């Protein structure tokens, strides 16, 4: 049974530089060709570069050699991915994958470069057959943040957006569609929670 | 056809259990193995216009082997592994697939039955269930007639193709006579003929190539 | 570098129906393309080695084809299961590029519920007001949502984002937000959500005051 199990989830100043690993089972790494490859969601996948570990030799894609530096430790059998003069355009997911008559991927490092302060989310309830409520979570950081509507209880018809920082700061919100004999006939209160800074908030949506 | 050659089925047997652990971990050595045999079974199967390629003989068996073992060697001579190592395996078994079939397209093209009279048998070698046949070739026995012209020797009934077909015993040959009667002269594993001192009593011929197993090779008629 | 362009971002399909990706390569890559399947948040598993070779764990209604500048990616019997992205890969030059995406979505019909939200009071005493649009459940991924305040199309300041499309559902849902200033919000009077859309020959519009 091969399996890749790399570094956790980073999370790092501009300019700092960040030392990602990788440990490989099943296989000796010694035997094989190590690949890095980061993802965005805006810009697809990127190859990054390869290396031997048996003569220690890597090949980069150039527009990331002055930045990426894929060592390895033969030894212990772990890949790492050297990130020098980290900037914004650095924070995505990479992955370390064995390639060799098969692919074998890890599970994903998430790197985060911004030099951002943990900020907790300020909460605005959003009011207005059926009706849509809403409530709004601005400026926070960093991700994630858990959204619940009425305890979890009112789990059907609720979907939360993905956030989109704004000015070095994540916003999202999230809508439920109830019956408009339920609301206000019965309170509906908006759960958000930012474990990054360890912070509850509970909004009621009043009627405006 | 080269499945069918020991030379190649030994060497890929020594590939996976020697020369593998020097490019690939142990994981895949049985995966890239079906991949390696099933393109070398493929050599040479005729599917589809590519009709030819369906048989090889003897002489061309053995120059595609020694091309493919020239290849193998050089995968194994190589320190290269990793996704670059199946790559260039592949290309590998890919480039000898297409020099086989070159070899199979000029075989059918100056080889395979060059008969212009009469019938030959070629040794033959089909490359699917590797099963040597003798192979006819189905031209009429007829190669016309001479009029050579010779008193005081006197008929060659050798073909170009003669030396190359397979079961040729010894040819026999006679004297049809006015009567339509045939009087053999001579029979030998001798190609030709020659009878000194000849005169004018010796004014129509007929020549009768035997086969061991195919019938009559080839029949001449002459004038003299 | 080459770039492979997969020309369709991502493609509709039915639960049973055969789906084929496809991506162009600027130059000759000769048989050296690999494809990948990934689900949201995993990283991504190898199908297809060298256009057409299969691996082993990879079902067989997965097959590629395709030589020199033209490939496809075709699965023939799709399932629940199979619906995610799809990458091809050209391995023959460096540097390795990637090209896009293909998420195999299925095919759907329904009409966005629009919802328009004026900024509350907490929201203005903090010296900001966002206004808010949403965009409930609705196929066509593709939709287009124009702010007009005071009839005057606005182009600065808005930013949205959509949901991954819901399995219970089979649809998507978008939302609009214009992040506005305290001081620019009273100035103007009169705002809405002009939402094209693929589903109606008219928009559905919302508004307030
Ligand atoms: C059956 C028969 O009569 N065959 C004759 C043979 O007797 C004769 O000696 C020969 C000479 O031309 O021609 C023939
Ligand atoms: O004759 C016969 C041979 C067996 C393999 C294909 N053709
Ligand atoms: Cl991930």
């Amino acid at each position: 049974e091969v399996q890749l199990q790399q570094s956790g989830a980073e999370l790092v100043k501009p300019g700092a530089s960040v030392k990602l690993s990788c440990t490989a089972s099943g296989f000796n790494i010694k035997d094989t060709y190590m690949h890095w490859v980061k993802q965005r969601p805006e810009q697809g996948l990127e190859w990054i570069g390869r290396i031997d570990p048996a003569n220690g030799n890597s090949k980069y894609d150039p527009k990331f050699q002055g930045k990426a530096t894929i060592t390895a430790d033969t030894s212990s059998n772990t890949a790492y991915l050297q990130l020098s003069s980290l900037t914004s355009e650095d924070t995505a997911v990479y992955y370390c994958a064995r390639w060799d008559y098969g692919v074998y991927w890890g599970q994903g490092t998430t790197l985060t470069v911004s030099s951002a302060k943990t900020t907790p989310p300020s909460v605005y309830p959003l009011a207005p057959s059926m009706v849509t409520l809403g409530c709004l979570v601005k400026g926070y950081f960093p991700e994630p943040v858990t959204v619940t509507w009425n305890s979890g209880s009112l789990s059907s018809g609720v979907h939360t957006f993905p956030a989109v920082l704004q000015s070095d700061l994540y916003t999202l919100s999230s809508s439920v569609t109830v019956p408009s004999s339920t609301w206000p006939s019965e309170t509906v209160t908006c759960n958000v929670a930012h474990p990054a800074s360890s912070t509850k908030v509970d909004k009621k949506i009043v009627p405006r | 056809c080269i499945k069918c050659d020991q030379f190649v089925t030994d060497a890929l047997k020594t590939f996976e259990n020697t020369y593998l652990n020097d490019h690939l971990p142990h994981d895949i050595h049985k995966n890239v193995m079906r991949m390696v045999n099933h393109e070398v079974s493929s050599f040479g199967v005729v599917t589809s216009e590519d009709s030819y390629l369906g048989a090889v003989d003897e002489n061309t068996l053995e120059q595609a082997t020694w091309s493919f073992l020239k290849d193998l060697k050089r995968i194994t001579d190589s320190d290269l592994k990793g996704e670059l190592f199946i790559k260039e395996l592949l290309w590998m078994l890919r480039h000898q697939k297409d020099i086989f079939n070159n070899l199979a397209r000029q075989f059918q093209k100056e080889v395979l039955c060059p008969n212009k009279c009469g019938v030959m048998s070629q040794t033959l070698i089909w490359c699917l269930k590797c099963e040597k046949q003798l192979h006819i070739c189905r031209k009429s026995l007829d190669c016309g007639e001479r009029h050579i012209e010779v008193r005081s020797d006197l008929l060659d009934c050798l073909l170009s193709w003669h030396r190359a077909s397979k079961g040729l015993t010894d040819y026999s040959f006679y004297r049809v006579w006015e009567n339509s009667s045939e009087t053999l002269i001579a029979k030998g594993k001798e190609p030709y003929l020659t009878k000194s001192m000849v005169g004018p009593e010796d004014a129509n011929y007929r020549c009768v190539l035997d086969t061991i197993n195919q019938g009559h090779a080839t029949v001449i008629r002459y004038d003299v | 570098d080459i770039v492979l362009t997969q020309s369709q971002k991502f493609m509709s399909t039915s639960v049973g129906d055969r789906v084929s990706v496809t991506c162009k390569a600027s130059q000759n890559v000769d048989t050296n393309v690999a494809w990948y399947q990934q689900k949201p948040g995993q990283s991504p598993k190898a199908l297809i080695y060298s256009a057409s070779y299969r691996y082993s764990g990879v079902p067989d209604r997965f097959t590629g084809s395709g030589s020199g500048t033209d490939f496809t990616l075709t699965i023939s019997n799709v399932q629940s299961e199979d619906l995610a992205e799809y990458f091809c890969q050209q391995y023959n030059s460096y540097p390795y590029t990637f090209g896009g995406g293909t998420k195999l979505e299925i095919k759907a019909d329904a009409a966005p519920t629009v919802s328009i939200f004026p900024p509350s009071s907490e929201q203005l005493t903090s010296g900001g007001a966002s206004v808010v649009c949403f965009l409930n459940n609705f196929y066509p991924k593709d939709i287009n949502v124009k702010w007009k305040i005071d009839g005057s199309e606005r182009q600065n300041g808005v930013l949205n984002s959509w949901t991954d499309q819901d399995s219970k559902d089979s649809t998507y849902s978008m939302s609009s937000t214009l992040t506005l200033t305290k001081d620019e919000y009273e100035r103007h009077n009169s705002y809405t959500c002009e939402a094209t859309h693929k589903t109606s020959t008219s928009p559905i519009v919302k508004s307030f005051n």
